């Protein structure tokens, strides 16, 4: 089983530098090229560069030479990428991938990506508010997640045991503060006869918030 | 040497075929071996391999996908599109200066559907902090074009609204929207009726859901 684990979210201020990792397992780390891709909303996928863990030979995209730095440590099967002189345009999600050969000739295994936010705004834990109907055969509930920074934030209901009829909306930035929502539709025969809880995780601030939705009035 | 994809957006009904083009400004074809691949990235997931070396299909990939091409033009075909095929497709050159095409956003054409509207008053916890936000969900509707009009005691409101749209549903190919009207606790206390109105192509009469702060 081949796996590529990348490091978590990172918040850096303009002009500073960041360094993310890509830990590989399930194969001989030194025999394959590792690639890095940039993903910025409204810009599609962009090729940064590549490295051969075996001898650390590299090749960078003309556009990224002097912006990105690739390195590797074979004793831990971990590849790293460094970004310096950060600007706003550097905010995006970065992935790493393995170039295969033999059975296939392409990038077959990818990492889960790493989010990078370049801003001088302060970090703020999310405020999670329950949404219960005021006053059918199916009921819709929700959770309002306001005032957090930076993104992202993950949401689940009943810790995941509840996945059907869920709608989690994209986070919108409004003056250094994000906002998102999430609805969930369930049978009237299960609420409030049973419990429904939205779980909100904000890794960027190392916090977790749970909110039980209970009938109003 | 850059990769030109076409089209930028590609609407296609269910059961229909779809064709995406990719043109390498300069030959990269040694028919030997030609390193042209197609990758897919669905919202919330990492990109994934579909086809490598022009026509070779990757494991666990439906046979509805196929690649071909010669010289400077390569093509990706999707025979009989299905709800789960939506996302962004990218062609990639693996040889000299690996480069990504601009990508193509595949979207599904389907029957019209009216939105399910639900409205919710501010939570008590938010009220305590001195704020008051009114949330309104308009879920599983089609087409995507839609408008939300807020009403405070009958009169329209326009300043202080925040809207967000989910990506097309990968099961029923519908869209959903969330609209939040944020007011100060004082501003919210000076009024009683709050209405969330939705005007959609499935009617000339808007769908309305509201409540009174006096229950």
């Amino acid at each position: 089983e081949v796996q590529l684990q990348q490091s978590g979210t990172v918040l850096a201020r303009p002009g500073a530098s960041v360094k993310m990792s890509c830990k590989a397992s399930g194969y001989t780390f030194t025999n394959y090229w590792m690639h890095w891709i940039k993903q910025r909303p409204g810009q599609g996928l962009e090729w940064i560069g590549t490295i051969y863990p075996g001898n650390s030979d590299t090749t960078y995209s003309q556009k990224f030479k002097g912006k990105a730095k690739l390195t590797a440590v074979t004793s831990t099967s971990t590849a790293y990428m460094e970004l310096s002189s950060l600007t706003n345009e550097d905010s995006a999600v970065y992935y790493c991938s393995r170039r295969n050969y033999g059975s296939s000739y392409a990038m077959d295994y990818w990492g889960q990506g790493t989010s990078v936010t370049v801003s001088s705004a302060k970090t703020t834990p999310p405020s999670v508010y329950p949404l219960a109907p005021g006053s059918n055969s199916m009921v819709t509930l929700g959770c309002l997640v306001k005032g957090y920074f930076p993104e992202p934030v993950t949401v689940t209901w009943n810790s995941g045991s509840l996945s059907s009829g869920v709608h989690t909306f994209p986070a919108v930035l409004q003056s250094d503060l994000y906002t998102l929502s999430s609805s969930v539709t369930v049978p009237s025969s299960t609420w409030p006869s049973e419990t429904v809880t939205c779980n909100v995780a904000h890794p960027a601030s190392s916090t977790k918030v749970d909110k039980k939705i209970v009938p109003r009035d | 040497v850059l990769m030109t994809q076409t089209p930028l957006s590609l609407p296609v009904s269910l059961g229909d075929q779809a064709s995406i083009s990719c043109r390498s400004s300069q030959n990269i074809v040694h028919s030997g071996y030609t390193y042209l691949e197609w990758y897919l990235q669905k919202p919330g997931q990492s990109p994934k391999l579909l086809i490598y070396t022009v026509s070779n299909r990757f494991s666990g990939v439906p046979d509805r996908f196929s690649g071909s091409g010669s010289g400077t033009d390569f093509t990706l075909k999707i025979s009989r599109v299905e709800a789960e095929d939506l996302g962004v497709y990218y062609c990639f050159r693996g040889s000299h200066v690996p480069t990504f095409g601009g990508g193509t956003k595949l979207e599904i054409k389907r029957a019209d559907a009216a939105p399910t509207v639900s409205i919710f008053p501010p939570s008590s916890e938010q009220l305590t902090s001195g704020g008051a936000s009114v949330v309104c969900f308009l879920n599983n509707f089609y087409p995507k074009d839609i408008n939300v009009k807020w009403k405070i005691d009958g009169s329209e409101r326009q300043n202080g609204v925040l809207n967000s749209w989910t990506d097309q549903d990968s099961k029923d190919s519908t869209y959903s929207m969330s609209s939040t009207l944020t007011l100060t606790k004082d501003e919210y206390e000076r009024h009683n009726s709050y209405t969330c109105e939705a005007t959609h192509k499935t009617s000339t009469s808007p769908i309305v859901k509201s409540f009174n702060r006096n229950e």
